[PDB]
């Protein structure tokens, strides 16, 4: 469950905060993936 | 809960606009591990192996063996739990609002929830870099009035039993001083076995200008930066060494290596800024609403962490 | 402590459902209002059920056990871990149980807050009445039930 | 696994023949509670709530309004695991000691594995009922050389903060004078809000026999079960004689909310999967068993002690 | 509802664990009536009817026949709402406190919804058995700073018009005595056509203590029943000990044509839809009772009260 | 409507309340089926 | 799990334990139901 997949749909504040912290995850994923040093 | 909470669905559009932590840099990705919590403490245990004894000779019979024995330590990390409150415009009020070229209430400072939670959302984050690089919280910029923090919450600058080194005033100019500075504490930094391993330098932009003049009577085709890293590259077994810079810092150098197995980063799962559910609504068209973050979780090992500071007064 | 944390091998015997409220790590207050202010601030002591100051000195400035003129309010709860007081500030009523300096209160008097934040009779800053006796619960430690509306003039 | 392990599948067999604990007879069945431990510490919270004030009338507008508070107490409960060793014969050399009507050496008293395990979880259960009712550990009659145990490790007779009493040697057999301390104990009970529950009285055969007697057409029995019954709402009060006491007189609630037993569900004898083997024909086996477990409220235990001297 | 109300699903789900109220022991399935009603006053009106003169035979022709009489009274009964609030941790805050086989916080004594629920339900219930036993609302063992209550609201003790008996402080030890009082208040007992009916004794513990004596081998407690059986005709005569009464003596007859209770239907503790909420994850609930509604005839009651001084 | 009764759904706190009152009346009747004297 | 139910068939000595206990609490409360004092 992550915000970035458009199919998921929220079923209650609890589910919400838990795709805000997936999200926060894959986006730091995502930017150690593309980072080059 | 999207065709009923406006607030959380606002949060959902907009949380891709809030750019990424900065304090994603200093580390590696293997470096940081979230866990699961938001107030209280967290223990790790870490276990060693040692021999008692020469080895045993198998040879004809024997009963009486060499031992390896065992031992075990334990680390606790502390965190906590921060928020912060906001006003705002109703979102039945907004069209009362929505001008030709912009939405809200200039004169009295008034925003529409989207922009104002990311705009707080952004100064949390910056607050949350600050303080994961430096081991304090404060919002004036003399350092004082600090929030009073709990033991076993500690930054990268001010993580206790760590290799500290002072360049005077008097020195506060002389690249050669800084550097022989930075070569004693290099000297003392002990990695044990894990020195095979990448390392990061940290330097404010004072620092990182004067490490661009030539090595000195001056030379040619040689910077004090290649010096650097030539020093550095003698202790960590010839690895990478990476440069970053960064305006947080004020007349302070920082090495630390990039190995998971001396410092890791544990945040909890919550730290970045959320919402909370609670919105406090009246009878106007001023809307309250509050943003949570958790604070904490650095592990270090000891005398793995050189600090260098160059003195002013 | 609020609640000392103690392992024991028994249970203490508290099934009679009168008597059982007189005690120190009841927090709060024994009527609250839902619009009743409350603050948290950082506390250096042990300020509990007593009334308390601010104390400025780099750290921000704290709140510790205290009275008479330099009065801020009073501390209702603690958390330890956080080592965070929950305080309501003298321009609120409140209605609970207060540390009491000596069994000498008695129901109707008028008290005041000492040096060491405990409620003592009558100078008076405030408006404070004892609404019950002075009970022991500990070694050395009297509990009243106070009434404190605000301050009173001269 | 009965295919491979031989001691397994007669354990499994023999198992049915053992008789149950005497010290299910002391409590109700609501009583006792099993808990998954073997060595260590367990921690029980109780919650509890009170009433701050008297209720708030709702009368036209009011915001303030009156409280209930909640407390919580923290319970340790330490459990201790003990083992024991016994010999018997192999199960491949039974064959050679199966003789008429009995299998074994009358001789050198070897018996088969089952009948040996058998009777050692017997006496073990013997022995569990001995710490439960009394607390202590031990083989001998005079009951000295007693095994050191752990705190928080409680049974019936020497659970701290209740009420005692004792009846002077000099008044060792008036039983007028045993009755008055009785009485004086019964009235320091404190039940509070839970009185209404049924009674248990464990006593010694010679305090049988004292009580048996005619009061000074009635019995001391009647007058001790009358005395209780005024107490516990005219329950039902029952009355055990164990041979495990001497000179003493236990009176405690039937009531889950007093008094709990939560035993380790590995207390009762198990067998040890080690088995010592040699050359010969004799080998050794392992049981084990876990003490520990007895939870009670504060002055709601009756100890009357006699002095004998 | 239960989709969106968490609070109404944890309250329907955990309504089972609280235990049914004592006071239901102190009447007879048919004296209890529920009415539909919060606060405020409800008038009762009985219905008598009565012979004029003997009656008419009906022999030949006749136009004046006897005639029979009716009558009415109206009583006037009294409801009071009551409520508390107590605080629980929030919904979406239990995953961060469950622990190890517990849930909430043992250092600030904050509890999940549920168990606080439970817990204030039950304490709301003993002081509702409180004010139906006593007439009085408190919460000291005192019995001092009682909430005032509304007229026309009365518990079995304090009931006006009644049979009050009172034994001088000089004989607050001589069961004699007591029992003299006893029997005059019996006597003055007026049951009318409506004798043949259970009695109901409540007594204190020391009351039940001064019982169990020997009558000066008969006790003084079936001396009583005796006495009692000789007035209701020979009928179940129940005995109860309570610890919320004080040297007194309640007798009452189990009667739905004397002693009647209407209680609201919603007197037990029934949650609030309002439910405080704020950025913490501490939130306060408030729970609903409602006192009143025993109705008695005159002189069906006796109170005897033993002065201590 | 009983709160005893699985299949029992309620649609508003009213119901609920209903709900409520009707179990304790049932469990008043069910202890006075079940007292002994 | 029990060894009075002749259809269990142990795998391990953890399993044999596991129905000594289950076959254990059963007899507990086999005589309780039994009980008549």
């Amino acid at each position: 469950a992550s915000l970035l997949d458009s199919n998921f749909v929220p079923i209650n504040f609890t589910e919400f905060v838990q795709a805000i912290s997936n999200t926060y995850k894959q986006r730091r994923i995502q930017f150690y993936e593309n980072l080059k040093r | 809960l999207f065709d009923e909470n406006y607030y959380a669905k606002a949060v959902a559009n907009i949380i891709g606009e809030v750019k990424d932590p900065i304090m994603y840099k200093w580390f590696s990705p293997d470096q940081i591990e979230d866990v699961d919590l938001q107030m209280g403490y967290q223990k790790t245990v870490k276990w060693d192996a040692f021999l008692n004894a020469n080895p045993t000779t198998i040879a004809n019979e024997v009963n009486t063996i060499s031992t390896i024995g065992f031992s075990s330590e334990v680390v606790r990390l502390n965190y906590l739990k921060l928020q912060y409150k906001f006003r705002h415009l109703k979102q039945t009020s907004e069209k009362f609002y929505t001008s030709d070229s912009y939405i809200g209430d200039i004169n009295n400072n008034l925003l529409p929830f989207a922009q104002a939670y990311k705009l707080a959302s952004s100064e949390i984050i910056k607050l949350i870099n600050h303080f994961v690089l430096t081991g304090t919280v404060s919002i004036q910029k003399d350092g004082k009035n600090q929030k009073r923090l709990l033991p076993n919450m500690y930054g990268l600058l001010n993580m206790p039993e760590q290799i500290k080194e002072e360049v005077a005033s008097g020195d506060k100019d002389k690249m050669d001083k800084i550097f022989e500075k930075i070569e004693a504490g290099l000297s003392k930094l002990e990695l044990g076995d894990e020195f095979s391993t990448p390392m990061m330098v940290i330097v404010d932009p004072a620092t990182s200008l004067k490490l661009v003049k030539p090595y000195a009577a001056a030379s040619s085709c040689e910077k004090w930066e290649d010096v650097l890293i030539q020093t550095i590259k003698a202790i960590n077994n010839r690895e990478d060494v990476y440069i970053e810079t960064s305006n947080l810092l004020k007349h302070k150098i920082l090495i630390y290596p990039l190995n998971s197995e001396l410092i890791k980063f544990k945040p909890s799962k919550y730290m970045l800024p959320t919402p909370n559910e609670q919105v406090d609504k009246d009878s106007t068209d001023v809307a309250h609403s509050y943003i949570d973050f958790v604070l904490g979780g650095l592990l270090a090992t000891r005398k793995t962490i050189l600090q260098v500071n160059i003195k002013q007064s | 402590m609020k609640n000392p944390q103690h392992d024991a091998s028994l249970l203490s015997n508290s099934n009679e459902f009168r008597d059982k409220n007189v005690e120190f790590f009841a927090s709060g207050g024994t009527r609250t209002s839902k619009f009743d202010k409350l603050e948290n601030h950082p506390f250096l002591g042990y300020p509990y059920k007593r009334g308390v100051k601010r104390v400025i000195q780099h750290y921000e400035p704290h709140v510790e056990a205290g009275g008479g003129e330099d009065l801020y309010g009073i501390c209702i709860d603690i958390d330890e871990f956080s080592k965070t007081a929950t305080i309501v500030p003298i321009t609120n009523n409140f209605e609970g149980y207060l540390v009491a300096k000596d069994s000498t209160v008695k129901v109707k008097d008028k008290l005041i807050f000492n040096k060491d934040g405990a409620l003592e009779k009558v100078k008076a800053t405030i408006n404070a009445t004892a609404l019950t006796d002075a009970k022991q619960i500990s070694n050395e430690v009297y509990l009243v039930k106070v009434a404190v509306f605000g301050n009173k003039a001269m």
